[PDB]
RNA sequence: AGGGGAUCGAAGAUGAUCAGAUACCGUCGUAGUCUUAACCAUAAACUAUGCCGACUAGGGAUCGGGUGGUGUUUUUUUAAUGACCCACUCGGCACCUUACGAGAAAUCAAAGUCUUUGGGUUCUGGGGGGAGUAUGGUCGCAAGGCUGAAACUUAAAGGAAUUG
């Protein structure tokens, strides 16, 4: 059974954007992937992204634009504190000057360098570039 | 060898062992 | 996927499977089992004196042909009769 | 961006349906869904001779337009095609491989058919599809009168007319001479018809 | 023969060639 | 990429697909351009002035190119109806 | 037994294909011939070129060969290809439904039968 | 390797077939291998049509056939040239001649 | 006196076409070698290894000669050749035009900060070549090329200067690690970036520009 | 243990064959092959491919169910029904082309989505032997099964494919 939803999106984006596809169609949703997505729209890799509301989960369309590389998810979401931020960059971004690693912080889903820029750390989620 | 046959010939080391065994108590 | 568990409460799976593949490995096993001080000739130490109690002529293994001509000599720690390489030319005569 | 005149010109769509290009075949395929129309009882795909036209129109940019009009290629290997592309070859630049295409003509720099062409038209892509695959090793467009049931790999813009049709191959073949000539600049006085006429491009037995 | 270092076999006797080309041309001025 | 000074570093900036958004690569010996004629009254296609496009190896090699090219000639306006966004 | 071997083949080809109009049908003249425009070292293999000039000829003068071409023979093929026949109406179109579905779906004149 | 993608021949979703004999050494082979012809033959061959017809009563009857269904292990398959050996591109073509 | 067969070596020899770069933009097939025998000077070779291959015949056993050779000149294009031949000199020398023809260019880029005329990589990259993955991570400013000596030849007549290269598989075969050093460089240019986000006009075809100096005689 | 015992048939009796033939071949023939009640728990028990879940490429058949057809054939005047045809769909056993990718390769629509390394989870492996051996335990009427080393020894053993 779905064990992790986001997982299951990222692997349906992820393919698809190596088959070249210009939108994915990603069942079901979750408020962390539509601030995942939104984290991703408001930096940029992704195009825009409507949500369908059945009285289910829901679906979502992402019409994509290029320039996502490989987006992925770290399972199990990792307690990461605000000395090892530079440890995960460091092991799974390609350079030190692009790319992001998007924590679930108690102030919000935000990348790290909003992560750095306000203080605060907590569970390691993702990454995208 | 064939390995059929070197487990038939183990086979029959372990029985004379047993007995060998239960002779000298 | 990948076999292994991954989930956060999961390191005492991920210990215990792990104390039994070290002891798959083969180095960690000989040193924990200790064979250096159960079952080695010498007790786990670099050098042991003995003493000579034989000269041995042995033939060396194909393809080569050669006659080695090592002792055969009694350590005085342990008791254990081992057979001993007598090094460069001559030495044999040397040894006594 | 196209004027009006650049339309289906009924006068031309007579020559279309009389053709006979209509027709397709009785498998689909997922590149060539956009191209069907409707299916026709006892198992008969019909193409869209509007599709077809504008496609044929499109065609008709990407072959003219090219600076030294003899790099144009044809390739034909199917017996109901080489008059048609010596035809076309005889009215626009269009060197032609009426025949065996000789594997290794486009690379190869030693071989005496040594073309290397910026744009190959070829007849059939199934029954040659040694050439496409040698544009893809040495970068050069292709066009193709592909059929709905035709390989669409490593092909670039296609008009999909019959390619089981004497008339259909000639007449499209003839149709494309036409465009490329009224858009390179022989033939003026775009709604005057052509001297030259279609079953001149259509083969004989021998 | 040594497989392995046929490299500098073959660049010694190309020096060693041209070196006798060259005394060939040598005997060749001196003689004219 | 530039440097502290703003002066171009890259000597050449690569080129993309324009139906993946794709950095077309030097060995890849697929990737097609294309140039469309540009059609001024009746015909007379001015030299030098070409609406091109860029295809690449990857989509030519699935096959969707002349899907692509639909789409694109589409979107310039090159064709009117041969493309239908909803299958 | 008697098989033409790639030498004279070759040889026999090249000099039938640049010396068209010179060469005659007949043996004697054309191994002449050979001897002039060739500087071919013997004499029996002299006399095979040209055995297999005139054969070859005899089917040049008879039909087109797939192994060459000529400038001579470019010049009636192509005449013989703008051959120009007369037009492929019997009133109108032919029968259709369904593709007279597709056209009056565009939209033309097109006057046409149902089948 | 794998030799065959069937592994032989098809059995693909059972598990066990009920084995068959041989019909020239009596070997015990499964259902799935040991390769079936059908032996159409008649008991009246053609060196004896013309002469069980002029010696026949009932004047044109019929002639009857005669039908086995031949199960034939690999062995004795190779060895009496039913079935023949096949270059690896060959072996994936499964159409009788 | 070298003579044109094709359109490109026709326009490099009229002197039109002056760099590698619009070459490589415009993707065109590299079919002679003099083209940047002229256009690339200063590109010296390295003979990678020399490797005796037998092929077994009917009677006697027929030694064949492989060289792998790279070509580079100071700053970002290697080329990458293998070759077998009878006589080794024939096999490098053919091995030096093979690698010509094969000539690629490198992204070279910065770890940190943009700081006077790029050292590292770009991106962490990778390239595999049968069961030997050669993955290449961008260094800081003076760490120097870490590798094997061969990928460290590689890289050094690349022109890049700090490279961590880690390296999983048989990495003693030569051949397979080197041309997984080479299919890294390629995915190197071949990975797209933030600086490649934006959009460029599209370039202009210079054989189609300069068709008519690049006809038939 | 009891019943049944036709065929085939370990062991065996013979006749061949061979330098030898208590092997292959031929004749018989014990246990067994069948069954009732108890055991045993092993197979190349093989798809040599853990199970659950998602995505990624086209096609044509087939099994079971379902939907649509001013379709075909049947009764005795053509409706229902059944079977067949076409289109679609769900779930199966598979199959063909390609390689987008994967692989050391053979090959693979999964053995893909794996150095651009993280969906959940269980078991197993750490060069070849010694060895599935010794010992100890447990189950078994036994036959044996499950668990299971070391000393010592060796520089290879092996996988795929190519040329002879
Ligand atoms: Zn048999």
């Amino acid at each position: 059974t779905r064990s992790s939803v986001l997982a299951d999106a990222l692997n349906a984006i992820n393919n698809a954007e190596k088959t070249g596809k210009r939108q994915v169609l990603i069942r079901p949703s979750s408020k962390v992937i539509i601030k995942f997505l939104q984290v991703m729209q408001k930096h940029g890799y992704i195009g825009e992204f409507e949500y369908i509301d059945d009285h289910r989960s829901g679906k979502i369309v992402v019409q994509l634009n290029g320039r996502l590389n490989k987006c992925g998810v770290i399972s199990p979401r990792f307690n990461v504190k605000i000395g090892d931020i530079e440890k995960w960059t460091a092991n799974l971004l390609p350079a030190r000057q692009f790319g992001y690693v998007i924590l679930t912080t108690s102030a919000g889903i935000m990348d790290h360098e909003e992560a750095r820029r306000k203080h605060v750390s907590g569970k390691i989620l993702g990454f995208v570039y | 060898m064939r390995a059929k046959w070197r487990k038939k010939r183990t086979r029959r080391l372990k029985r004379k062992r047993r007995k060998v065994r239960a002779r000298s108590k | 996927g990948k076999g292994k568990p991954r989930g956060l409460n999961s390191a005492r799976k991920l210990r215990v499977h792990r104390r039994n593949n070290r002891w798959a490995e083969n180095n960690y096993k000989k040193r924990l089992l200790g064979t250096a001080f159960k079952s080695s000739p010498f007790g786990g130490s670099s050098h042991a004196k003995g003493i000579v109690l034989e000269k041995l002529g042995i033939e060396s293994k194909q393809p080569n042909s050669a006659i080695r001509k090592c002792v055969r000599v009694q350590l005085i720690k342990n008791g254990k009769k081992v057979t001993a390489f007598v090094p460069n030319d001559g030495c044999l005569n040397f040894v006594d | 961006s196209l004027p009006a005149t650049f339309d289906l010109t009924p006068e031309d769509a007579q020559l279309l349906l009389a053709a006979n290009t209509h027709l397709g075949a009785r498998n689909v395929q997922v590149h060539q869904e956009p191209y069907v129309f409707n299916a026709r009882p006892d198992g008969v795909h019909v193409i869209n001779v509007g599709k077809t036209w504008e496609k044929l129109v499109l065609a008709a940019r990407i072959i003219a337009a090219i600076p030294n009009p003899e790099d144009v290629v044809a390739i034909s290997s199917r017996t109901f095609g080489q008059r048609a592309v010596l035809k076309f070859a005889a009215h626009t630049g269009a060197t032609p491989i009426a025949g065996r295409f000789t594997p290794g003509s486009f690379t190869n720099y030693i071989t005496r058919s040594f073309k290397e062409p910026r744009l190959v038209i070829v007849t059939d892509p199934r029954s040659d599809a040694q050439a496409i695959k040698e544009a893809s090793y040495v970068n050069i467009p292709v066009i193709a009168l592909t059929d709905l049931d035709s390989p669409s790999e490593f092909v670039d813009v296609a008009i999909p007319c019959n390619n089981r049709g004497k008339h259909s191959i000639g007449l499209i073949w003839y149709l494309l001479a036409r465009e490329v000539l009224r858009l390179r600049g022989a033939l003026v006085d775009r709604t005057q018809p052509w001297s030259i006429m279609p079953d001149l491009y259509f083969y004989r037995d021998p | 023969g040594d497989d392995k270092k046929e490299l500098s076999a073959e660049k010694e006797a190309q020096a060693d060639a041209a070196a006798e080309i060259a005394e060939d041309a040598a005997e060749a001025e001196d003689a004219g | 990429m530039e440097n502290d000074k703003g002066q171009l570093v890259e000597l050449y900036v690569p080129r993309k697909c324009s139906a993946t958004n794709r950095i077309i690569k030097a060995d890849d010996h697929a990737s097609v351009q294309i140039n469309v004629a540009k059609v001024d009254e009746e015909g007379r296609a001015i030299p030098g002035e070409y609406v091109t496009y860029a295809l690449s190896g990857y989509v030519r090699s699935r096959g969707e190119s002349d899907d692509s090219l639909n789409r694109l000639a589409q979107n310039d306006g090159l064709l009117k109806n041969v493309w239908s966004y909803s299958r | 037994g008697r098989v033409r071997t790639k030498t004279v083949k070759r040889a026999s080809k090249a000099l039938i294909e640049r010396y068209y109009p010179k060469l005659t049908l007949d043996f004697q003249t054309n191994k002449r011939l050979c001897d002039e425009i060739a500087t071919i070292q013997s004499k029996r293999l002299r006399n095979k070129i040209a055995g297999y000039t005139t054969h070859l000829m005899k089917r040049i003068q008879k039909g087109p060969v797939r192994g060459i071409s000529f400038k001579l023979q470019e010049e009636e093929r192509e005449r013989k290809d703008q051959y120009v026949p007369e037009v492929s109406s019997n009133g109108v179109l032919n029968v259709d439904n369904q593709t007279s579905d597709l056209v009056k779906s565009l939209g033309l004149k097109l006057p046409l039968s149902v089948i | 390797p794998k030799k065959r993608a069937s592994n032989g021949r098809n059995k693909k979703g059972r598990g066990h077939v009920k084995p068959v004999r041989c019909v020239n050494c009596s070997k015990s082979i499964p259902k799935d291998k040991a390769i079936k012809r059908m032996a159409i033959r008649n008991i009246v061959e053609a060196a004896a049509v013309r002469d069980l017809s002029e010696a026949s009563v009932y004047p044109e009857y019929a002639l009857p056939k005669t039908y086995n269904k031949l199960h034939y292990c690999v062995s004795c398959a190779i060895h009496a040239r039913i079935v023949r050996v096949r270059s690896r591109e060959d072996r994936k073509n499964r159409a009788p001649p | 006196g070298w003579v044109p067969v094709t359109k490109l070596g026709r326009l490099v020899k009229a002197g039109k076409i002056t760099t590698i770069e619009e070459i490589f933009l415009h993707s065109l097939p590299v079919k002679e070698f003099q083209i940047i025998d002229t256009l690339l000077p200063g590109l010296q070779d390295e003979v990678m290894n020399i490797k005796p291959v037998q092929k077994q015949t009917r009677a006697g056993q027929r030694t064949r000669f492989k060289a792998v050779v790279v070509v580079g000149d100071s700053n970002g294009h290697v080329g990458l050749g293998i070759k077998t031949a009878k006589e080794v000199a024939g096999a490098i020398r053919a091995g030096i035009i093979i690698a010509k023809l094969s000539v690629i260019p490198i992204r070279r880029g910065y770890w940190g900060t943009n700081l006077g005329q790029p050292h590292s990589l770009a991106t962490k990259t990778t390239g595999k070549c049968g069961s030997v993955t050669v993955r290449l991570i961008p260094a800081p400013r003076g760490s120097g090329i870490v590798a094997s000596p061969a990928v460290k030849k590689l890289l050094q007549l690349a022109g890049v200067e700090d490279v961590y290269t880690q390296s999983n598989g048989k990495t003693r075969t030569l051949e397979n690690t080197l041309k997984a050093a080479f299919v890294a460089i390629g995915n190197t240019y071949g990975f797209l970036t933030p600086n490649l986000w934006a959009e460029q006009p599209l370039p202009v075809s210079p054989l189609d520009i300069y068709s008519d100096e690049a006809s038939a005689q």
